[PDB]
């Protein structure tokens, strides 16, 4: 297994986020409108503020959030605020809960891939270590050769009774723990193998390196799942390539758990939970909470935030009986609940220059006020989307500044959900 | 030998600089709101910040929206990979859910290499027709050749006849019309020299054609034996590793093609989440889909949303939408099905198809062209006459007319209302 | 593998139709009234005319047809005809939807069993063979001998240096192929086996024969099912021998088909589809449809052609989606809709006369009346069936030409389903 | 050893040649429609274009329908295969649906063969009870034989005692009676010279018995152990393959008998299938239904059609029907099943099981004769009176009372409706 | 098994071409060379041979060299390559 591996987010999800830096609170933890990418809904993220308190203050004992609110309200831009005021590289995990219905992969399997992705390591450890083939072994004087460099070191007694243990001789390839086999010159045509013979350390006699990164659980899964002989087909081709994943194993998954509580018993590395967010949470059954239930309880969980825009709903998994936002009471119980607002027309045209101005689009001040009526009209989502057609219309005959004529026509050109359907019901 | 990635349309029938659709050139017909907004989404996807989102066509039955999604396959270019694959197709006894989804996709996803192949290049002289045989020459000699049912079919489609200079690649079978060498488009001249030459040519083949040509070959009458057609994971898996390794290398580049799912209400929650986890990934296609529905149930759950999409989905597609066609629209298009069909319509017939095709549907009225044909010819007739779209009118019936005829053996009234 | 086979047709399902011999149509396509066995009807026959000229013309590009209407009707007869229209000995495999449904055996797998009953296997070739025990090898004279009978042939060179290929000498058993081994009778009783002795060909020395043969592929499958030393048990007791049908496998019907081409390849045999009729159309599932569509595409594949009399049914493997018929709208789009009338009451004792003129029971014209009189009240289907009964009841007291009054206590002896029900719900 | 195909009533009690029925010889009580229109199918069968059709016999509880199509096995012939099946004993644990059928068809299709054997012909003398002891002799010697449970049913079931002369085949048990001695039918003079004689014999056994005999014999206790009741298919096909060998030989004849399926509205659309292609082989048996219900539901579906048949299988099957008896058929079947059952009857107690029989039906009021008849011999009564069936009636319930009084608990009126 | 074009032989006295092969099939193959360099092979086979150098020549397998006849007795004490089944 490799320490050292890269990490394939999928920044799909929080694309439409790009803003959101934070949650812009004061030092008193009062919202201050219009800060760190939000724009106004300040009572939902002083309510976040007071959860990302609580959490570092360890008082949110088995706990978790629920976002309740409409479609248009900033559900998954908090929960991504969330994780950023927790810290630096804080695992964000968002997901809907109608992913975890799949074909080849029961619901809690997803889940659990999931949660994975929301736990990252931190890995804050310095390795120096001298090495190559030895020359000289003489108060202690023993020299090393690499590529291209040469070092004679100074070594004290203590050092040479510890390679006193180590099968170690002039000259043979070693390494040095500073902190805490025959040379391949040596090499004869005539040996082959099985061999005892390893190149000589190139091109430095020295490594005082510093090992500086951050993953998830999930990104040391997928760069074990290769073995050598084979490229990184998961993350370049993921579902593509067979409609079963049986390259991640349980086996593998213990073995890294294995692995990780052993780098953090050197005290090398620290796993540090993020944030797991779930939308359409009404879309989970009550095996789903069951699971999600016992997550809570573990110290080294990512904080569970969930989402919904459903007032009452049937529990799945149930006999036909509804609660509260389809979360059943064994679960809703343990949920700080935060109610998400609409937004002014005003506060919808200051998002749309936010959102334009980052894309970036640039529009007129006419094409703002026609694009929030959409805003009002249909959801936040959708008339965001209605910037890129109109960018495109507008470069197309350009006049690249965006105006309200080309709104008019992509409006016209790509309709909503409710529109498209009773139109076509007509 | 093998297959590559061109398996009618040549474009969406727009402006190259304005995006304006001229309506009938490519050519589409009508449907100029809906082209202009696949244009659009085409500039919005060649570069720019579409990232990995569906396309949903949604209209009428029997609208322009499957051919406009070959419309938007054809944009992108020729050899690049577009399938098309019906929703309820992914449920059968052949293969499960999520095989058919890996197969559909697969067929989305071309490879495409540089490799020498033994391609022709000639004039075309005769080609016949069976329950075929084409002779072709060069300025230096003479040849005639044997094909089957698969060959003769892209030919019919590239639209090859005798005065053709057409290119036939002995390797994959791509057929090219090059041009031609009198009249009976642009004027060549009879090739010189050797009939079949050796060249270094770009050959795209899907990942799925791949996985069939590296796999044991289908038997005859493979339908009406049991024989499932999944794909042994040991194939993918070693197609999967050479794919990876030409494209580090560079002997291989991959070209995403386009996947049009029709009445994409049939798919499930499951299938969905397929859809979205394939999306998810750079090698991933354009998914286009097409529903006739208003509001539909969300198969797999107790909810309905407008064309059966999970609501999660609907906030990732774009929405394109289409409309009935104007009489003149349909008139266009079934006179341009007539010939295709190679069939002679009189003034009135075609009139009276237009009509029909209003009342009952575009597939309806189309049907009716062929029918008419045979009863015209069992006439002698010289040419398709109204007489004869009008017994075949009464002959075979449309859905609507059929059920109400079915419902006419338990009727409800005759001086009023009765039940 | 054998190329000669027997076929054992289920005729129990054509028994009622044995007056249908064609659709009786002029040469200019139009239905005569009262030809062929059919009686009126002239649309849907002059419209199944076309479909059987489209098929015969091969525009019927990936088609089906689909006869709607009610119980009386001539749907089943109709398809029939198609049938015969077609040429000679075209397979005709009719059907129920309700037949697929079955305890060991999933939906498709028994549409693909009735598949291969609709397409049939034309072989016309004629085989001649000089066959024998060598005699002489000497401008080329061989001779060969019989159990009764003796041949010296006259060879080119062409032949005995192919004969130079097989192992052939005096005295061996040998074939010859016109177009295109130790005898019996040295063998010694110290030889047993292995042995290479084989009988001298009893009793002709040529045998120059003509096989002619039409098999639809289950005749090969069948025949193929029984092992040498065993019994045609499968076509004697079929469904009574026991649960499950293991007989017929998977590499038994691929092995056919292997053969099947290669007696295309050799010029000798040609496969002619015929037509699958499946009556109850709205009983197939989408998984069903889904099959049926693929079949439609295969140029060597049966002309489908469904029937049904209910106008609108719920999509089975659907949400309670309902649509014409019961078909779904990807394969109702494929298929041209034949609508049946029903019968006027001359039409219906016309049909009469000519079915009792087949039993065939003579009756008077009174009694055509009287059972006519049903075929109007419930439908052709019950009324046909009263002339067994009547004419039992007649020879009983015979009087052997039938009465009203045998009409007369038949139809209070043998209720319709109809009536049976609302006299047992009082 | 094995047991032939004999496991009451004689025929349809229908003239020979007339196919009138007498109404009570054989004997049926009444249902002369319905015997009537048996006599016409068996005609029909026996030969003539009947053609592999079912038989439905419809008509309300406790008529004779169970009783006419023995009464149409026994027309056929004796040592023709008649079993009878109650639909829903299909749905057990003990064996799948396909088994249950498979056993039930075979049980009613025989294989007829000549072998000889060791059958007794002598005067019966004394026959013993238990919770028995056959004494039988000839002019020549007399003898006592032990039996068993299976082996006092048969005789008690073809009405054998003293003086009865019988005949008894050692190898499958059958019993015949030949005649009588003495008066206490044929008066048949006794058997002389040696008591069991090896003579040859026709023998008729079931597909099913065959497939039992050449297995595993069942256990003491079989029903509370977890034992199945399957039988192996390698057993199967061994006996299939010889009894279609014997058939070729000429050793062997194939006797099909005759199946009926009762409360046929609990099969399914699968059980239907399955009898649709039994009755397509040469070997079927005729396939006889009974149902209760006017209107039923097809189970296996959401359509509901007369007697709960699938629509295609109501166009095959003939249709018989049967009504309720008048007040002297009751009286008539009563008193017959009285004297089976070994009651003296008062003419007023037959008079009140009647009007019981008519209140409740034939079931119940048969029920209430041996309950009558220990009521009566707890009190020494010389004969079952009234008084006795009427504190029977108290005593036991029927259906309907019975669900009345449950719902007593829970009442709707004293002076008017509560709710 | 024969058609144009594939590759085939005559016996004057008494199969996919390598040039149709594409990067996409790998094996299991069907594919073989055209024959180079000559369209012709009237050819004379004159050699003369004993019963042992049979049998040496086809002691090794294709992969290997003649090591028999370099170093006869010196590879190994035991001579197992010519085997009964061989001869
Ligand atoms: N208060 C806010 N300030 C700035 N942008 C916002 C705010 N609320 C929502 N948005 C933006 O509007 C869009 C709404 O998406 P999102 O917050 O995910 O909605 P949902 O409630 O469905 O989770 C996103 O682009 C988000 O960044
Ligand atoms: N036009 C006709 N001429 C002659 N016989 C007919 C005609 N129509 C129906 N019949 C006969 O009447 C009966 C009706 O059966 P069938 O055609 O199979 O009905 P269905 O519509 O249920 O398939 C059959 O015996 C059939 O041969």
């Amino acid at each position: 297994q490799i320490s050292e591996v890269r990490g394939n987010t999928r920044d799909h999800r929080t694309a439409a986020h790009t803003h959101i830096k934070g949650l812009g609170l004061n030092s008193s933890g009062i919202a201050e409108k219009q800060a760190a990418g939000f724009v106004g809904q300040c009572a939902a993220r002083e309510a976040c503020g007071v959860v990302v308190d609580l959490i570092k203050a360890h008082k949110m004992a088995g706990r978790g959030v629920l976002l309740a609110g409409g479609p248009g309200t900033g559900k998954t831009a908090l929960a991504l605020a969330i994780s950023q005021e927790l810290g630096t590289k804080i695992p964000f995990c968002p997901i809907t809960g109608s992913e975890i219905y799949s074909t080849e992969v029961k619901k809690t399997e997803v889940l659990m891939e999931n949660f994975r992705r929301a736990i990252g390591l931190r890995v804050r450890e310095t390795k120096d270590v001298y090495e190559g083939e030895v020359t000289e072994m003489t108060t202690l004087l023993i020299g090393l050769k690499s590529a291209r460099g040469q070092k004679k070191l100074r070594l004290d007694p203590s050092i040479y009774e510890a390679i006193q243990k180590e099968r170690v001789q002039v000259g043979d390839v070693i390494y040095i723990e500073t902190n805490t086999g025959r040379s391949d010159a040596y090499a004869t045509e005539f040996d082959l193998e099985a061999e005892e013979y390893v190149p000589i350390p190139k091109g430095e006699v020295h490594k005082k390196k510093e090992i500086v990164q951050d993953v998830t659980l999930h990104d040391l899964d997928v760069a074990n799942a290769r073995p050598q002989g084979g490229q990184d087909i998961i993350s370049m081709m993921g579902q593509l390539m067979k409609p079963k994943m049986t390259e991640i194993t349980d086996k593998l998954r213990m073995e890294i758990n294995k692995v990780v509580q052993k780098y953090i018993n050197q005290g090398v590395a620290e796993l540090i939970p993020g944030v797991l967010f779930i939308d359409e949470a009404h879309m989970l059954d009550i095996e789903c909470f069951t699971y999600l239930n016992k997550a809570l309880e573990s110290p080294i969980a990512p904080i569970v935030v969930l989402a919904s825009n459903r007032g009452i709903a049937t529990i799945r998994g149930a006999d036909d009986l509804k609660a509260a936002h389809g979360i059943p009471p064994d679960f809703l119980q343990r949920l700080l609940i935060i109610p998400t607002h609409p937004y002014e027309p005003d506060e919808i045209r200051r998002i749309v220059r936010i959102r334009a101005q980052t894309e970036g689009v640039q529009l007129t001040d006419a094409a703002v006020d026609r694009v929030a009526e959409h805003g009002v009209r249909i959801s936040l989502r959708y008339c965001l989307q209605l910037l890129a057609p109109a960018s495109i219309l507008a470069r197309v005959n350009g006049r690249t500044q965006v105006d309200v004529q080309d709104i008019a026509e992509a409006e016209e050109l790509f309709l909503d959900a409710r529109r498209s359907a009773n139109i076509l019901t007509s | 030998s093998v297959t590559e990635t061109k398996e009618h349309i040549r474009g969406l029938g727009v402006d190259a600089d304005t995006l304006e659709p001229r309506p009938s050139s490519q050519g589409l017909v009508g449907q100029e709101k809906a082209r202009k907004a696949a244009a659009v989404v085409l500039e919005m996807i060649k570069q720019g910040k579409i990232a990995g989102r569906a396309v949903l066509i949604a209209g009428p039955p029997s609208t322009g929206k499957t051919a406009i999604a070959m419309g938007m396959a054809q944009s992108l270019g020729q050899d690049v990979p577009f399938t098309t694959l019906a929703a309820s197709e992914i449920f059968s006894l052949e293969m499960s859910k999520t095989e058919a989804l890996t197969q559909a996709f697969r067929k989305s996803i071309g490879v495409r290499i540089k490799e020498e192949s033994e391609i022709m290049e000639g004039e075309v002289v005769e080609i016949q027709i069976d329950r075929g045989k084409l002779t072709i020459k060069t300025t230096d000699m003479e040849a005639i050749y044997d094909m089957g049912s698969k060959m003769i079919d892209a030919m019919t489609k590239e639209r090859v006849m005798a005065g053709d200079i057409i290119s036939i690649d002995k390797s994959s079978g791509k057929i090219t019309k090059l041009g031609r060498s009198y009249a009976r488009t642009k004027f060549l001249q009879c090739p010189e020299g050797e009939l079949q030459k050796r060249k270094e040519v770009v050959h795209t083949v899907s990942l799925h054609e791949i996985d069939v040509i590296n796999s044991r070959t289908q038997g005859f009458l493979a339908l009406f034996s049991g024989d499932t057609g999944e794909i042994r994971s040991e194939i993918r898996d070693q197609i999967n590793t050479k794919v990876a390794e030409w494209k580090e290398e560079g002997k291989a580049e991959i070209v995403p093609g386009v996947l049009f799912i029709d009445e994409v209400h049939m798919l499930d929650i499951e299938c969905f989440s397929y859809i979205n986890r394939a999306l998810e990934s750079d090698l991933a296609p354009i998914v286009i889909m097409a529903s006739n529905r208003g509001v539909s149930r969300i198969r797999g759950t107790d909810y309905k949303s407008p064309h059966g999409l999970p609501l999660d989905f609907l906030d990732r597609v774009v929405i394109i939408n289409t409309h009935p066609y104007t009489p003149d629209e349909l008139r266009q298009i079934l006179s341009i099905r007539a010939q295709e069909e190679e069939v002679d319509l009189t003034p009135d017939a075609l009139a009276l198809l237009t009509k029909i095709g209003q009342e009952a549907g575009l597939r309806y009225a189309s049907n009716l062209i062929t029918t008419s044909q045979l009863i015209a010819a069992k006439r002698r007739a010289k040419q398709v006459g109204v007489e004869d779209v009008q017994r075949s009118f009464k002959l075979f019936y449309d859905p609507a007319r059929s059920v109400r005829f079915v419902q006419e053996s338990e009727k409800r009234l005759i001086g009023n209302d009765g039940v």
